[PDB]
RNA sequence: GCCGAGGUAGCUCAGUUGGUAGAGCAUGCGACUGAAAAUCGCAGUGUCCGCGGUUCGAUUCCGCGCCUCGGCACCA
């Protein structure tokens, strides 16, 4: 039970903590960093016609 | 429906072969799913006569002494094994299909068993294996090979469409083959009745459920097994013989599609009462199944004095208790027409599907009961040596079919054929109609059994088929369509072109189930579906999609998991649901991007898509621009709405990071407009042949401002003579204030008739600088 | 005389007679897809251009030309595609241009041709100087093109008297050679006072590959990288 | 609406004297490269369908309902 305990007491606390920790660390950099002027001209692919 | 060739050939004597019959039934309106030979019985199986059945002490087995030409014994654990019946004796050295290893002399519990007495499964005539076959003890001379009296049969598997319940009876089916010119042989129920009173009374209490209900009376019955021809016939049709009486009921049923059932009078009481089950009442049907009854079930009950008990689930399946057995001498024969809906309901309510209900659901001859009673009563008299009574017990007086106005002129008009009147009237008369007519429009009244003939169009169909659809000639109609039909196909050619155009640029088309996972409503942050299902293939497919991307994206994940597309530009046009069904176009970009297979320099992401998209509507000659808008499913940093020809119709951005993270997906971009796209009529406009005065000019602007507002303003005040515009560079650098950026535009002016003087352009380039100031922008 | 409409089944040797047509049409439509602007150009040819673009003189000439400039019948589509360019850049100054033309050429036999033409800054970002263009931009579209048609495509350097020796090869559709792809010979651009330019001119009808469906395996694809040191002169 | 079988790591899936929840490409840092790859340790995104149990990490007894299938009864 010492392990039955620690095996649970650790896996859940640890593995998930680190996750959600970065789940809110990485997903945080983007949200802030990535800011574009959407209404800005984009790549100039050609446009045909007949 | 299983159709035993030879059984049919008994009514239709001159049939060519199982093959031709299928060709024939084909043109008649019935296709055969399969054909198959059925009773391969080795020379090793003979008929034998159970002289005596001796119980082997200590066992549950029996030593049978059989007259198999000479005398032999056999051991058998079959309950039904008794003295005085015939059996299918498989002699030692016989190869049985149903049990493959070679039968032989074997000692069992002390007796030299000389081969074994077969069972339905063991002979290969039926799936039953809980007893031996039971032949009439005098069936054949002891020892004669069984095949000699049980030839290989051929069974066709016919699809019988709902408009032909008359066809769930071979004699009915036969009537169609007749119309093609085949001789028809109807059995002549040869009754020898006796004018005497019936020991029971009828009391139909729900004439609504039993529109027509007749009871027969056969007594002094001698129950025994059926002759071989009967047993053989029933088996080929997918049914298992059970005796004298019970078998004739099933035989007739299959023959003329009229379910019937012999109730044993010992149980009938005073009389038979056709009523509804008293909410509560219990009944144990033939299948051994003990059931409870919903007060809506139409029951066939009996009453005794002041009592009333159920005897059978009317039209569906008889009751276990009153079934006829060997010790029965008199019966009450049920032959009725039951309300199709009542049966349907009940049948399913109890999860039952019988040959009986199946027919009563589809439809029974409203006036074919009585003829049926005689056919059964006759046969009972001939195989059970019964003494049939003379009077029946009727309840209900159905009205024969009405006349149908039939003009062979129209038949030929509607078919594009020119069948001579004569052939038509002739045919109709072969199918049993009464053609009381003089011409040109006859009074055709069909046979009580044709439920599928009410209209004059129904009749014309009868000619085409009996005459052969292959006789209707080919043709092509020529006419000018009514005016409100001109251009009705614009909406279509429009969208189609669309797809075609997309497929041009580089988009890969994709179709995705209209279904939506209610969960994705949260998973992609959308509003829950308004239209859901009451019977989803799976909760995952429980609702109706409100967007096209959730799917476009999912098909992506699914791709990257089976294969790992390095990149992917996709699109889908489909119907979305929400308040109203509406067509949508969806796109999706993802991966490295567009560039050089080598040189790391790639061109991609948001602006790559807006790239194609601008390039897209460019092709369609339609106004397009994006204007940042919050969309619960797109990176707040890259998310706006799409504006086609000025009107908003969708969105364009990158999938919300938090989301990609859940579906464990990389970054991704998309858009989803709504169709049909705006329609700009074209106004040609001669382009001036006079040089376009063009000048550059940067505009220092605050970092938060969107390029959209800038240009909108420049072009606006830039004057009419302004030809082009363009943004050749965006600079957010050193020689500029804090939180600022410069937009350098490449303008270009031009006059229609003559060249322009720089004094004019300035008076314009200026007007652009003035409003650029009145607003709040600089001008490097 | 009243109005009417005839109704009949056409004789059998008339079934599908319009394939050749729907084929080419689709073609144009597909090109117009990617981004090519269609262009029609007089079938006439200036005998001089025979030398001006280094081509063989015309076999079919005229006995009554509208003007010596329009004295012969064109043997190629580009001389014109290019000329309509010069003429553009002179009336207006297109910053760039991707063009195409489908027309009848004459020489030994009349034959349909497809011609293209790229020119200008290239494809990129209206701002960010980083542009994607030139020879490989065109081969870009073209590979993208036959990609759409589901047809084999590759170039193999070949000398063509009208293309930069440095950038000039033939085009191979489904294995069979049918034209060329490269940049206009510098010496030429210089005469028509034109910047650098790229083009190609295949011959129609393009090969016809019947499709053979092929279930793709649902079992993971073992994939590995590996460089190959090769001598600079060797072609990829 | 009955017998019977399967439903487990970007994927394909065996399994059961259990230390193996994994093997086969594939995938995550050092470091061999400019940029990779064949590499050596170092490791597991895995609710082994969902709600509840099960040993020291459970897949399996075991409960009912779900994605999958054969047959069956219908008939696309
Ligand atoms: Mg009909």
């Amino acid at each position: 039970g010492q392990e039955l305990n620690a095996i649970k007491a650790a896996l859940e606390a640890a593995l998930e903590a680190r996750e959600k920790a970065l789940e809110e660390a990485a997903l945080k950099e983007a949200l802030e960093r990535e800011r574009v002027d959407v209404s800005l001209p984009g790549a100039s692919l050609f446009s045909g016609g007949l | 429906m299983r159709v035993p060739f030879s059984w049919l050939k008994a009514y239709v004597p001159e049939l060519e072969s199982p093959e031709v019959l299928e060709e024939r039934l084909a043109g008649l309106g019935f296709e055969t799913d399969r054909i198959e030979r059925v009773f391969p019985i080795p020379r090793g199986v003979v008929f034998a006569r159970v002289l005596e059945a001796h119980p082997i002490p200590g066992t549950r087995l029996k030593r049978l002494v059989l007259d198999a030409g000479r005398t032999v014994e056999v051991v058998s654990g079959a309950e039904n094994a008794r003295k005085g019946i015939g059996v299918a004796l498989a002699l030692p050295g016989t190869e049985l299909p149903g049990l493959g290893q070679k039968v032989g002399e074997r000692v069992i519990q002390g007796v030299r068993s000389f081969g074994m007495a077969l069972s339905p499964r063991e002979l290969g005539v039926g799936e039953y294996g809980g007893g031996l076959l039971e032949f009439p003890e005098d069936a054949l001379p002891p020892g004669t090979p069984l095949s000699e009296a049980w030839p290989e049969e051929v069974v066709l598997d016919l699809e019988v469409t709902p408009n032909r319940p008359d066809a769930l009876g071979l004699l009915g089916l036969a009537r169609d083959l007749h119309a093609l010119g085949y001789a028809l042989v109807e059995p002549e129920a040869a009754l020898k009745a006796e004018a005497l009173p019936l020991p029971f009374a009828l009391k139909v209490e729900d004439p609504e459920g039993a529109p027509h209900f007749t009871l027969g009376y056969a007594f002094g019955l001698r129950v025994a097994p059926s002759p071989l021809w009967m047993q053989r016939a029933l088996f080929a049709a997918g049914m298992r013989p059970i005796n004298n009486v019970v078998d004739v009921t099933n035989y007739v049923m299959l023959e003329r599609a009229q379910p019937m059932h012999a109730f044993d009078l010992r149980f009938v009481g005073e009389g038979i009462a056709v009523r509804r089950a008293r909410e509560g009442e219990r009944l144990k049907t033939l299948d051994g199944v003990e059931r409870t009854l919903h007060p809506e079930d139409l029951v066939i009950a009996g009453w005794r004095g002041e009592e009333s008990f159920p005897l059978g689930l009317a039209g569906v399946m008889g009751g276990a208790e009153s079934e006829v057995r060997e010790d029965t001498e008199a019966i009450a024969l049920e032959v009725a027409c039951f309300d199709p809906v009542s049966i349907r309901k009940t049948a399913r309510r109890h999860g039952l599907r019988t040959e009986a209900s199946h027919r009563f659901e589809r439809g029974v001859d409203p006036l074919g009961q009585v003829p049926a009673q005689r056919r059964a009563l006759s046969l009972l008299q001939a195989l059970a040596g019964a003494r049939v009574a003379e009077a029946l017990l009727e309840a209900g007086s159905p009205k024969p079919p009405e006349a149908i106005p039939f003009r062979p002129e129209y038949a030929n008009r509607l078919l594009g054929t020119s069948y001579p009147e004569a052939e038509q009237i002739a045919i109709l008369k072969r199918l049993g109609c009464r053609v009381e007519g003089e011409g040109p429009t006859y009074r055709v009244t069909p046979p009580s059994h044709r439920l599928d003939l009410r209209l004059e169009e129904d009749l014309v169909e009868e000619v085409a088929r009996i005459e052969g659809y292959e006789t209707i000639p080919l043709a092509l109609p020529a006419f000018f369509p009514a005016p409100d039909n001109r251009a009705v196909e614009a909406p279509y050619r429009k969208e189609q072109r669309l797809r075609e155009v997309l497929s041009g640029l580089g988009f890969q088309e994709v179709y995705t189930y209209s279904f939506m996972d209610p969960e994705d409503a949260r998973r992609f942050r959308l509003d829950p579906p308004r239209l859901l299902l009451l019977n989803p293939l799976a909760p995952e497919k429980a609702a109706l999609r409100t967007h096209l991307f959730p799917g476009l994206v999912r098909v992506l994940k699914e791709n990257l998991d089976l294969d790992r597309p390095e990149r992917a530009l996709l699109f889908e046009v489909g119907r979305v649901f929400r308040e109203r069904e509406e067509t949508h176009l969806a796109g999706l970009l993802f991966g490295e991007g567009v560039g050089l297979p080598w040189a790391k320099e790639r061109l991609s992401g948001y602006f790559l898509l807006k790239g194609y998209l601008e390039a897209l509507f460019a092709r369609l000659g339609l106004a397009f621009r994006v204007e940042a808008e919050a969309f619960p499913f797109l990176h707040p940093g890259v998310s706006g709405r799409v504006l086609v020809e000025g009107e908003e119709v969708g969105f364009l951005g990158a999938l919300h990071p938090e989301i990609a993270q859940e579906l464990e997906l990389p970054p991704v971009h998309l858009f989803e407009l709504r169709l049909p796209l705006p329609d700009k009529p074209l106004a040609f406009q001669d382009p001036s042949r006079h040089p376009a005065a063009f000048r550059d000019l940067a505009v220092v602007v605050p970092a938060p401002t969107p390029y959209g507002e800038v240009e909108a303003l420049v072009r606006e005040a830039a004057g009419p003579y302004l030809e082009s515009l363009a943004l050749f560079d965006l600079y957010q650098g050193p020689p500029l204030p804090e939180g600022h950026k410069s937009l350098a535009f490449h303008l270009r002016f031009r006059h229609p008739k003559r060249t322009l003087r720089d004094e004019e352009v300035e008076e314009a380039v200026s007007r652009v600088a003035e409003a650029l100031r009145a607003r709040g922008f600089g001008l490097r």
